[PDB]
Formats: structure tokens, C-alpha cells, sequence
């Protein structure tokens, strides 16, 4: 049985539970960094970055967080989440985690009058998947070690380096639950 | 690319789960919010509530304030127009505002029709009371809901009150007899495959903030423990001595609403 | 070990019976009471009727002022909850504060339903102008009662009223033919298994405390005198020329009740 | 070994599911309903609908009859008594009735209280149009329940009211906010511990029979699929050309419920 | 897993399911013939006995029944059940099933106000088991072939031979499923062979 | 005939009466000093020691408590009475009778939410009996001459004194009266004496 922890501090953390619980694992919202010992990896949700971040910070996370992916759990960001695991943010001076070798530039579609849905071609899956980018950022560049899975309109938006999983659109708010999938097979992988 | 579709508009909401949204009136104060880990920010001219106890009409805010807050953060703006007012809508919508609050604390525009928000791409927020205004709400395009509360008092019992009755007729629906859904969406005034879908889903199909009378971190732990998906809090929070402070204990007990001991500790000097 | 059982949350009520329990706003004030030989204090922030008059909304105290008055006295402390606030009853829970009133002079949170008490560890004293409302209370948890009385007037007569309505349909359900006492139940809105349980035992349940309305000594004798289990009084004492004096006076009333020669020279 | 437990009063009816309960008259009747499959025949001296409409006060049957009715049949044996009439629940106890009906179409003895029906061995079965009056007659004692219905018309429409009505709040009360409770047991006048169980269990403690108006085949089966436990019918199987066919059709209606081929045939 | 069904025709028909499925196999309620086939055993519950008989008549159920039976499939019948289950009854040449090698005398105890709670010492069980008597009938002899896993003062209780479980009270009114736990075993050993 | 006073002062005084009755002694509740004259012992019941203590001084009821100690007329402390009867109180230079040779810590488990159901064995009880500790103290050390008669988890909560028992727990608080029977006794043995 393998379990996979949401960051429960904001955004559609349920969404990510449920996506979890259809690929057959058991999804903990992890609310403290205690509770990171009990998961076999982490996703970290779309919502507001900043809040996240403010969150992290207060709630002291940032090392268990680096500790966590340090033993090599895996950890899959979506939008927001991805954001969190990029080494870089065009703009600032502050990144988050740090962990996934991709810049990244947030809000970059406009505002969400701007917010869309596209059909993708995504590495590893057959057919195509349906995206829905909520405030998405893109992935400006990634480094030699990043695998690209997915772009769009000539930009990358789903990467993945070892233990980390990113993307810039938001899975969850489908019931296509295959690059959920995805990341329960890295999971597999890293149990072993 | 398709822009405007409904889960597009309802995504947005989703993405706002767990986080509170904070009234204010320019830059300074949207900058404080976003510090404080504010999900988006409620952009206002005056507060609403004293242009009304004043006895003026509370309108749309002057385009000039909610350009000046847009540009000072990178959290969602949302900004309010007067029910049935088309034209404020549209140029909030043109503006590239994130979510529209059809605002009932705003003098209505309209007191027969509220706006065909199915029409627009932005997506609406709009008040409730009960289910059946909740459902006609989310049929006429409502993406988003929020209690309507008791504007302008601090007072937290009105936002309960809607909670609680939303949150019962649902539990209600989901378990009752399907064959008795007429009726009931008859009696609730609900639009019935609205009905019949949160029966089968087990939920409304939108998300439901806390709004209007949330004055203490306590009080926004307690709309989350009664159900609610986030919590909209107001201008109070920019009253306080010292409102940086006051709006990251709105946050805390937001997001840790259970952990009572944090709140004890959040609900000091304020 | 076992905590937050029935017995030990109702046993903590019956420990305080006889006694006067005093409204406090510091920790000054809180150690006259003690010092007065009061059983308890109930911490308070500002008095919740001037909130209202002012037509504010009257919430749970700033913590800063329960634990100022926890510090500075080593009996009880108790502390006021709004009717139906969930996070209000779990963080004065979560403080140690000793008894929650789930109080009706606070503006309610929820104005349908009151707290679950049952679920909590601390126990809760609840107001009732009736029988029916008692059991109402007692049913959701509470451990002890008190008369609602007729808060921040001075006026005894409420709190007169409720004890004695409440002590009456008490007398009459405990003489009550047993088959008759469903219709009864029906009538008070009383849950039926209590009600019968009263009849039983011959007694509520619970301490039945007086409160709204002790002004003077001859009230707290009074009250005594109508059956209360004890007395709670308003900050009131801290409005008088001599609080100490007038704090004792109350006391000793509430303890000696029948004693007239000793209760007039306390009215004085 | 106890006799009169609840577990024993309940688990008779509890026996009583997915049958037939018929009005007889007469030993003969009684036979007629043992062999189309009857799980129990209510033994009538007349039926009180015509009693009442003649418009005579109608009592508990003359023992004479109710013996003549035991001993021609091998299955239970019911009987009414009039509402809070002692004596005659007593007698029919003594009398060895396998279940009482404290029953609204006699003349109610008694307009302001039912039978402590807690205190006798053998169990009782009362009506009720709602969960409010169902948990009302479980508390005083009632095993079991039965809708009020309509009698003495063949109309279904009160039957199906009743069933409905105490169903859907039932499985509002399984759904609903614990801490809601309190409020629904004011608003329904329902005891609350019993209706705190009933969230529990995820349903009522008793079983609960369809009767009055129960007159055709689909009748019997529709109170089946509206979660009826089981069906009380009336004389009207006696009035009909084939008794003793008409009594099957209803058993087998009641049994195969879903069976529409079934019942398509039976209706003729 | 097993599946155990209830026959159900009429009676204490869910109170045998729940217990089944206490236990960790399958129930399945028995309306009609050909779903005998869908079951490795069978409980006939508490109920009328002469109103499942007449049932089991019109629907034609007794020779799937003694086929059911001669495929080696357990059956298990509580009080109308035992009954239906029962060599002979007293006071009648038209007995039902007829697969239990007992006489089986109806009502025996009185009437309702008679029915009873007793606790029992039953072959199998630790603990005592507490038996709800309800307008029981008593055995009033075993053959020779016949168990007696049960009595009470003096009376023949529950009964077993091979395939076949027999009890004059209702276990399934309680919630102490350990005989219903019995069956399952006679049902898992039967699945075995 | 026996008479057992409660101090009435304040606290569960009806608690301990109950309690003496049902051992068959009278109870009679003390409110004024010269009521000490008409009883053969007296409990100091569970409340305030706080509003206990101011009440002693008002009324003058230090002195005649000493002199009914001094008279052998046993004395039974229940929590805040064992606070009353100790000689002496952690953290505090104003003890109150002090005649039990203990050194008593107030409020030592924490607070109400604290307060705690235990089994406990007490000398001279058979079987266990519920200790229920509100907001109880516990008996830091008792010297020589003090009888140790239970504790829980390693701490003194109930002892003996000659004349004296006292305890952290609430006896009164339950319907087992054995230990207000052990004080009936103490109170019997003096009353030959
Ligand atoms: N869909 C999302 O997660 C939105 C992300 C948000 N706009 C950010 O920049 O962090
Ligand atoms: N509990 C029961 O199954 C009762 C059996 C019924 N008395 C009969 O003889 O058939
Ligand atoms: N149970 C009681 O008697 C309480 C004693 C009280 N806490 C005191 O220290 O005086
Ligand atoms: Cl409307
Ligand atoms: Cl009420
Ligand atoms: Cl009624």
C-alpha cells in the first residue's frame, strides 16, 4: 500500500486525494512537516504559490521539505506546486524548494479572463490529455538532467528529473487521472 | 485553446480552497494581504457598508483603484459590480479582474434580474442563503459561492446561519429518495437536474466561502470547521493597530482550524 | 485513568456548591475574590451587557485577560463561550480554563443550535429559564446549570423566577403519576429518558446555579432560600465603595442564609 | 431464562417481516388466512370502522372471540385494546395475545395518555403518521409500528403518506449534523436519545408495517418497495368472491414484490 | 469468497445477512429457485413456518431444495427454519423438508408472553451465548446421526448432522455471531470437498 | 447511635451526609461551632480550601476545630478537607489545621480538564474503588507517624493518622461508601474510648 501526501496548507488539495485514491494508493493531506515521515511521496498543489510559501515559512517546512526529496521520496508539483519545486522564478530572487532544474515564470497567459483548456501530448501516455491552465506560469527553460514530457505552443509545460514531477496545468481538475498515474509508478519506483 | 468554459471558470474557485480573500481599498493594503498569504484580494473604493449607512449608492469602484491594486500584486483581484448591472460587469470583465463578486452589499442595479454571468468569460461569485438561492445562482452562471453573511457587523451569527442551512440541505438531498427530488427542488425553488446532480455527486458543484461577519482568527476556524471551502474577510482587518499581524491570524487559523492551541495564542491583543 | 468523564465534569459543579462565584475583568479583581472566599471566578473581558448597550458584538475574552486572572489566583476560572462557537468553546478548552459558560449575554455564533458539549472534555454550565430547557441542555452536555436571570439590571426577579419555575416542574414531575409523564415530556420539549431519570432520582441531574439579578446580600440568602446549589454575581461588587467588604458580605450571605441578624448587619 | 425483554418483544416482530398480517372475525377466517400463508391474524369481534360509523363506541373484543380465533390457528394472534385502556391490555395479556394493538380506530379510552406500555410482558404495536409520533410510542413501550393509514376506505393514500413521511426523515435524521439533533428532536417532539440511536443504527429500532388501505395486490406490493416491513390487511379479503384466493394474492404480492409479471396476474 | 444464502420468502431474512457478512462471506437473499444455484449453503431463517411452507408450495421450491441438499450443500435452519428443516412434527402427517433426522413439536413453550432469553453452553463456543426463544418449537428426539451441539434444561436446543445445523432460537437476533460463524465453517468445509 | 458532622461551610456537604446515612450513622451538617458539641467526629468535604479556610476565620472555627481534635473525635479530610487538615502546604507559609503530618502540593494534576477517574487499592478495601480527583492535590510526603493507605502511581493519596484519614480523592463523589465506612469505624473505635 503505497501513500501519498498532498500538502494540505492551500489550493485543490481534495482533487489531488481523489486523483490518488483512483490510481489505487491511499492520499494523507499533510498539514505537518511530522506527517511528511508517514508518505511515500508528495504532491504539491495548484493554489497561490505565495500563500504556500507564507505558509512554509511560518509553519517551518522548507528543511523537512529538502530533508524529504534529500531521501529521495518523490514529489510532483502542479501550477502553484510547480512553482514551489523550481529552482528559479523570472522576477525574484526568492525561489522556493529549489529542487526541480527548471525556470519559471508565473502568470505569464495574463489573468483569468485568460485561463484555458488544451488537448496535450504528453510522454508516457498514449492518447491525448486534456489541460486546463488556471493562472499558469510557464517553464521558461530546463536544465540537461530534465526530461521534457509535454509542451505546448512551443513551451514545456510537464517535466520530470528523477524523483520530481512538474507540470504548469492542473490534472487534477479532471477525471483523467493518468499523469496522477505517473507519479504512483515513480512512487513504486522509489519504494523499491 | 479554449478560454471561458465552465471548469476553466470553477477551476479558478477551486484553486482558491483553503485561503482567505481580504478587502482593500489600494495598493498598500493589497501588498499586506499578499504578504500575509492572502489566496486573491477583494478590491474596494470605500467600503460599501458606509457609503450605505451614509445613504449614498455603492457603486462599481472607480476603475483607477482596482487598475492600482491589480498592479501591486500577483495574487488573483477579484472586484465587485451592483447586481443586474451589466455594463459594470463587462468593464470588469475588459479590465482582466480574475473573479467578479455580483455583490448584494453593493446597491443593486437590478432588483428583479441579476446578470446572465453564463454570458461572460470571467467567472462570478455571488451570495447565499440557502440552496435553492444557491442553485439559481449557479444556474443563471455563478461559479463560485459565498454566504451572504451580515455585512458591516462583526457579528458571525448570520454567516453560520447560512452555512449550516446550505450545508443541511445538501447532506438532505444527497440521502433523500430520488423520486421525492420534485418536490423538494419544487419547495427549495432549486432548478431540479441542479438537484439531481448533487445527489449524484454527493456535493454542491461549486466551491462555498464564509462571508460577512468573520471579525476573529476564531471565527474564521469556525466557518472552516462548519464546512466552509475559505473565508472572505473584510477591511476590519487594515482597522486593526496592527493589521500586518491581524490579517497572517486570519491565515493561520484558516488554513490550521483545528489546531486550537495556535488559535488560543493567534486570538491575543487585537 | 480516565478524563472528561460524566462524573468527574458534574463532579467538578458539585465541588462548588455553596459557594459564590464572582465576575472578574483582571487579575487585580480576581484576587479579591479569592481573598473574599469566592469558589470560583468567571473571566471576563468587559461586561458583556455594556458590548450591547453600546450595540456591539460581545465575543469570547482575549486570552491575555483568562490567563492574567488564571496566574493570579489558584481557585477555578471560568469563561464565557458565544452559544453554538465551536473554536471559541475548544480554544478556552485548549487554555485550561476550568468551566465554560456557553452564555447567552455573549452575542450568539449560532442561533439554531447550540454546542455539542458532550464531545468536549471541559465541562460547560448553560442557562434556563424552564425544565424543558434544562434537559435541553443537559441532554447536548452541559454538567451545570444557572438561572439566565435578568442580566445588568439588579433585579432579582428573574432569576426568582427561573429558579423557581425550574424547582416547581420538578416537584410536580417527581410526584407525577409514571404514565402520564411521556404527555409531560411532549409538553416541556424535555427528552423523555431525563425526565424519568428526575422522577427516579428525585432530583436534576446537575448543580442548579443562581445568576442576573444578585445585588444584594439578602438576594444571595435568597436565592439560597429557593433552593439554588449557589450563586453567580456580576462586576457589580468592583462598582461598590468597599468591593473587599461587599465581596465578603456576599459570601457569607450565600453561606449563612438563614442567619437575619447576621444578613442585616451584611446589608448595612 | 427472562421473559419480557425488549429484544424478545422486538425480536416477534422482527419475525413478522415480509408477511401478511389479516383481520379475521371468526375461527373459520382465521383458518382461511393460515392457509393462504398469513404470518399472524388479527382477531376482530366486529370490525370497529362500522362500529363507529353505526357511530357506537368500539372496545376490545369479546374474549370469547379472540380464544375461538387461538384456537384455530397455529400462527400469532393480535388484538386491539382501546388507547390508555389498562385493563383491557391486561386481560388481552393474560389472555395469552401474541401482540397488542393499542389501537386509534377503537374509541380511545384515554385522549391524553397512551399505555406505559414498558411495563407489560407481552409486546404492543402502536400507530404513527411521522418519526416524531414513532419515537413518542417507542419510548412509552411500543416493539412495533404501523402507519395509521386511512381505515375503512381502501384508499392507500394515507398508508403511503405515513410511510414516506416517517422514511424521508429518517434517512434526514442518518445524514444529518450530530450537533443538529437537538433542534430536530424539538422540532419533531421526538426523544432525543432515541433519535441520537436511530443516527447510530442508521435506522429505526422497531419494525414498521404498512396498514389501512391496503386493498389490491400492487397495493401491498408498492408499501413493500416504499420500505414497509410488512402489510396488515383488512375484512375486505372476506367480502371478496374467492377469500381464500384474494388472501394468497395479497401473500404472494407482499413476498414477490418486484414481480410485475407477477402481479399483473394476481390483480385479475 | 462464500456466498451463504437466506431464503427469502418471509421473516428474520436481514438479520441472517447482516451475520454473514459479519463473518466475512456473502449473503444472498433467496427469492427464487434458480438462485440456489448462485450459493454454497443456505439458512432458512426465523419466521412462519407455515408461511414459508405455503410459499415454498406455490413457487415450487421443495425439490431445488432436496437437490440443493443432495449436492452436499450445508443448510442451516433457526427455529422456523429448524422446523422446515425437521424429520417430523408433532401433530402432523405433512412435514416439510425432511432432511433433519428430528421430531419437532411447534409452539412448545406457549405462546409470545412465554418467549424467553436463556444463556447456553454450545459445542464450539467459549463463552456462554445467549438464546433468544421466540414462540420456539422444542425437539423432542435426536436420531442417532444427530449432533447435539446445545440444551437447555434438559431440551435439545441445536443440533447438527453433516451438512445440516438445526436450532430452536434465533442467534441472529443477537449480535453475537458465532454460530452463524459455525455455519460458515460447514459451508468452507463443504467448498473444500 | 452514631452522628457523623459534615462542615457546611461550603462544598459537597450533601455528598458525604448521603454517604454517612448509608453506613447507618446520622449525618448532621456543621454550620455554627458550638453544632461540634453534637457529633462524635466530623468531615471536612471536597470545595475551596480557599473559601473553607476564609469562612474558619470568620466564624471562629479554628479553635474549636483544635479542641475537638484535641478530644480524640476523629476527623476525615476529602481533598480540599485533606488541604484543610494538613500541616503543611507546598509553596504557602499560612497552613490551616494542620494536624495531619503531611505535606500537601494544591492542584498538582493541572486543572479541571485534568481532573481524572482511577482505580485505586486502598488498605483495608477488597476489591478496587474508583478514585475520583477533581482538580485534587497530592500528598507530597507523610512522616513516621502516618499510615499510608493507597496510592496512585507511586504518590500517597490516602492516609491515616490515628483519628485522622484524609485523602486527594472524592469518595462522596461515588456510590461506593466503603470509605466513609473506614471513618464510621474510626469514629465507632473512639466512641468505645
Ligand atoms: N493554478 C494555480 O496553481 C495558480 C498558480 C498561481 N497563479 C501562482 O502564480 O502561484
Ligand atoms: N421464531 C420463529 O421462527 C417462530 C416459529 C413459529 N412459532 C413457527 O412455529 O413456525
Ligand atoms: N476536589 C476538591 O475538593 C477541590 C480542592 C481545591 N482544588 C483546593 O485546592 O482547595
Ligand atoms: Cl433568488
Ligand atoms: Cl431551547
Ligand atoms: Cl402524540
Amino acid at each position: 500500500m503505497l501513500t501519498i501526501g498532498v500538502l494540505g496548507l492551500q489550493g485543490a488539495v481534495r482533487e489531488h486525494i481523489h486523483a490518488i485514491e483512483a490510481c489505487g494508493a491511499a492520499g494523507l493531506v499533510v498539514k505537518r512537516p511530522e506527517q511528511l515521515n508517514e508518505v511515500d511521496g508528495l504532491i504539491l498543489p495548484g493554489g497561490e504559490s505565495t500563500t504556500m510559501r507564507r505558509l512554509i515559512d511560518t509553519y517551518q517546512f522548507m528543511e523537512p521539505l529538502r530533508e524529504f526529496a534529500a531521501q529521495g521520496k518523490p514529489m510532483f508539483g502542479t501550477c502553484a506546486g510547480l512553482i514551489i519545486l523550481a529552482k528559479e522564478i523570472a522576477g525574484s530572487d526568492n525561489p522556493h524548494l529549489g529542487l526541480l532544474n527548471v525556470v519559471v515564470e508565473r502568470n505569464s497567459f495574463g489573468r483569468q479572463v485568460d485561463s484555458f483548456e488544451a488537448d496535450l501530448t504528453i510522454k508516457g501516455l498514449d492518447e491525448p490529455f486534456t489541460g486546463v491552465f488556471i493562472r499558469a506560469p510557464h517553464i521558461l527553460e530546463a536544465g540537461e538532467n530534465v526530461e521534457v514530457l509535454s509542451e505546448h505552443n512551443g513551451r514545456i509545460v510537464a517535466a520530470k528529473q528523477g524523483q520530481f514531477l512538474g507540470c504548469s496545468f492542473n490534472p487534477e481538475l479532471t477525471e483523467d487521472h493518468r499523469v496522477t498515474q505517473l507519479f504512483v509508478e515513480m512512487v513504486e519506483e522509489y519504494k523499491q | 485553446a479554449q478560454t471561458g468554459t465552465e471548469r476553466v471558470k470553477r477551476g479558478m474557485a477551486e484553486m482558491q480552497k483553503g485561503g482567505v480573500i481580504m478587502d482593500v481599498i489600494n495598493a498598500e493594503q493589497a501588498k499586506i494581504a499578499e504578504e500575509a498569504g492572502a489566496v486573491a484580494v477583494m478590491a474596494l473604493e470605500r467600503v460599501p457598508a458606509d457609503i450605505r449607512a451614509a445613504g449614498g449608492v455603492a457603486r462599481m469602484a472607480d476603475p483607477t483603484i482596482v487598475e492600482e491594486v491589480m498592479n501591486a500584486v500577483s495574487i488573483p483581484v477579484m472586484a465587485k459590480a451592483r447586481i443586474g448591472h451589466i455594463v459594470e460587469a463587462r468593464v470588469l470583465e475588459a479590465m482582466g479582474v480574475d473573479y467578479i463578486d455580483e455583490s448584494e452589499v453593493l446597491t443593486p442595479a437590478d432588483e428583479e434580474f441579476h446578470l446572465n454571468k453564463n454570458e461572460y468569460t470571467v467567472p462570478f461569485v455571488c451570495g447565499c442563503r440557502d440552496l435553492g438561492e444557491a442553485t439559481r445562482r449557479i444556474a443563471e452562471g455563478a461559479s463560485m459561492l459565498r454566504t451572504k453573511g451580515e455585512p458591516g457587523t462583526g457579528n458571525i451569527v448570520e454567516a453560520v446561519r447560512h452555512m449550516r442551512k446550505v450545508n443541511a440541505q445538501v447532506r438532505k438531498v444527497v440521502a433523500m429518495s430520488e423520486d421525492e427530488l420534485m418536490t423538494e427542488a419544487k419547495n427549495l425553488g432549486a432548478p431540479y437536474e441542479l438537484l439531481l446532480q448533487i445527489k449524484k455527486d454527493g456535493k454542491l458543484p461549486v466551491v462555498n466561502f464564509a462571508a460577512g461577519g468573520v471579525a476573529t482568527p476564531a471565527d474564521a476556524a469556525l466557518m472552516m470547521q462548519l464546512g466552509a471551502d475559505g473565508v472572505f474577510v473584510g477591511s476590519g482587518i487594515f482597522k486593526s493597530d496592527n493589521p500586518a499581524k491581524f490579517a497572517k491570524a486570519i491565515v493561520e487559523a484558516t488554513t490550521h482550524f483545528t489546531d486550537y492551541k495556535l488559535i488560543a495564542e493567534l486570538s491575543k491583543e487585537l
